[PDB]
């Protein structure tokens, strides 16, 4: 014979607010939270960062100018 | 104690502990052999890679998944996915913790009992129970009533239920999912050029339809639009380079679910089959059928199939009732949600398989009382 | 991105909903007035068989 | 950017305009009830004048 589900007393569609109500508010806000914390982290210090770094790429392309420049002036005989 | 809450599917295995939102581990079900020879020397190379780490080597492996068509045809291998699943996966031992298994409709006994068998005998839960696929995707919608087309990627099944009770002679089991739909897309991609042989490479099928496929809201129109203008063509950059153009693929692949006759299955789509589950029930609860149609599994998640399954059973429905077709954005975990909410019942909690029981009657308990 | 697509769905359910419950009132409104006007045909027609009585 | 703010605009809207639908609906609905109440209670009473018109 087909099993019998002993008889019970409740619930059901009663967890759906309990589970949805919840990360309706809550996920947004934490997401709206994190994408916010990321993007202050990120973007101002990768060009603050990239910044820098060029300004020391300039200061090494002045360098090796300088030293290819007096190296040329020796060496040409 | 808790409950662990597995869901072997066919394509991706779902798990985890009774009581949350989502599974812990999901992973897909393929098991691969290496295939070349192997010349680098203590490089410590395993026998069978399972599980996502078959989804990383897959270049030099043959991936074979052990369950076809909802039935388990290797039982090895889903004994190693099972294991990787409980060891490595959850890291609990399956000694101090209930199961809970899911299994489709209509399927053959032998695959049940020897499911049962197997996680009583090796695995040696304490309890194990069995669940029907579509009952937990009912549970995970809040509802008690509904007719539920849960479109897995193995075996598509509808069941319909009212107010609690099943009715057992209205299940229309198809055997057209996910998987055919991956062969046929792979078959009408070789009209362009590309040719996808390697079982590596159906993966990368699979991937495309994932991204780029979607269901058209009607055919004709979208055939005719897409062989004059150019709007549709989207790329996808394989995983080498030379991207590849797909045009009307797009929307031809998921339309085998309405048409089947495109690969050559005889039956009506899932378009019919569900008209047909309703009107096989009882004449006073059609309506609420109707009005309370589910949808669940993986392959239901095409962009814009909700609007053209109402389309058509609009069309075929009796003018007066009112069609609407529940499609929750958690549509893919949906059965594991279920059954999650299942095992926390209280109610439910003398109804598992105790194992002085399966001592006592053999694996043939499973059929008894306790379903 | 991430967060744009949940707050779209979020937007989305109350679409279904507040259209469910607007198309669901409009049918009990519809329902309700067919039934107040057969009621008033019903005493229309016991009025002209009072009046028949009456005669 | 432009895609978000007319999607959102457009679904907030759907959302009002099937709202005030509905309260619209059920405010007739509410109406049509009691009218039909005062239908039913008019009625009885003309049954029982004319069951007295009869005797
Ligand atoms: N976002 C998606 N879009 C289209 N198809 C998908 C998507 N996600 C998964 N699928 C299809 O669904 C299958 C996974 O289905 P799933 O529900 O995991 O099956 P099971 O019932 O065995 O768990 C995949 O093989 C894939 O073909
Ligand atoms: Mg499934």
């Amino acid at each position: 014979v087909p099993p019998k589900i002993p008889d019970g007393e409740r619930v059901d569609f009663d967890d759906i607010h309990r589970k949805r109500v919840e990360k309706d508010l809550n996920e947004l806000q934490t997401l709206i939270e994190a994408h916010f914390e990321n993007r202050k982290k990120e973007e101002e210090e990768l060009i603050s960062l990239k910044d820098r770094i060029e300004k020391r790429r300039a200061e090494r392309a002045e360098q090796q100018r300088i030293r290819n420049e007096r190296e040329k002036e020796r060496q040409n005989r | 104690t808790t409950a662990l809450v597995c869901d072997n599917g066919s394509g991706l295995v779902k798990a985890g502990f009774a009581g949350d939102d989502a599974p812990r581990a999901v992973f897909p079900s393929i098991v691969g052999r290496p295939r070349h020879q192997g010349v680098m020397v203590g490089m410590g190379q395993k026998d069978s890679y399972v599980g996502d780490e078959a989804q990383s080597k897959r270049g030099i492996l043959t991936l074979k998944y052990p369950i076809e068509h909802g039935i388990i045809t290797n039982w090895d291998d889903m004994e190693k996915i099972w294991h990787h699943t409980f060891y490595n996966e959850l890291r609990v031992a399956p000694e101090e913790h209930p199961t809970l298994l899911t299994e489709a409709p209509l399927n053959p006994k032998a695959n049940r009992e020897k499911m049962t068998q197997i996680m009583f005998e090796t695995f040696n839960v304490p309890a194990m129970y069995v669940a029907i696929q579509a009952v937990l995707s009912l549970y995970a919608s809040g509802r008690t009533t509904g007719i539920v087309l849960d479109s897995g990627d193995g075996v598509t099944h509808n069941v319909p239920i009212y107010e609690g009770y099943a009715l057992p002679h209205a299940i229309m089991r198809l055997d057209l999912a996910g998987r055919d739909l991956t062969d046929y897309l792979m078959k009408i991609l070789t009209e362009r050029g590309y040719s996808f042989v390697t079982t590596a490479e159906r993966e990368i099928v699979r991937d495309i339809k994932e991204k780029l496929c979607y269901v058209a809201l009607d055919f004709e129109n979208e055939m005719a639009t897409a062989a004059s203008s150019s709007s549709l063509e989207k790329s996808y950059e394989l995983p080498d380079g030379q991207v590849i153009t797909i045009g009307n693929e797009r929307f031809r692949c998921p339309e085998t679910l309405f048409q089947p006759s495109f690969i050559g299955m005889e039956s009506a789509g899932i378009h019919e089959t569900t008209y047909n589950s309703i009107m096989k029930c009882d004449i006073d609860i059609r309506k609420d059928l109707y009005a309370n149609n589910v949808l669940s599994g993986g392959t239901t998640m095409y962009p814009g199939i909700a609007d053209r399954m109402q389309k058509e059973i609009t069309a075929l429905a009796p003018s007066t009732m009112k069609i609407k077709i529940i499609a929750p954005p958690e549509r893919k975990y949906s059965v594991w949600i279920g059954g999650s909410i299942l095992a926390s019942l209280s109610t439910f909690q003398q109804m598992w398989i105790s194992k002085q029981e399966y001592d006592e009657a053999g694996p043939s308990i499973v059929h008894r009382k306790c379903f | 991105m991430d967060a744009i697509k949940k707050k779209m769905q979020m937007l989305k359910l109350d679409k279904e909903n507040a259209l469910d419950r607007a198309e669901q009132a409009e049918a009990d409104k519809k329902a309700a007035e067919d039934r107040s006007k057969q009621l008033e045909d019903e005493l229309v027609s016991l009025q002209k068989k009072l009046k028949g009585t009456e005669d």
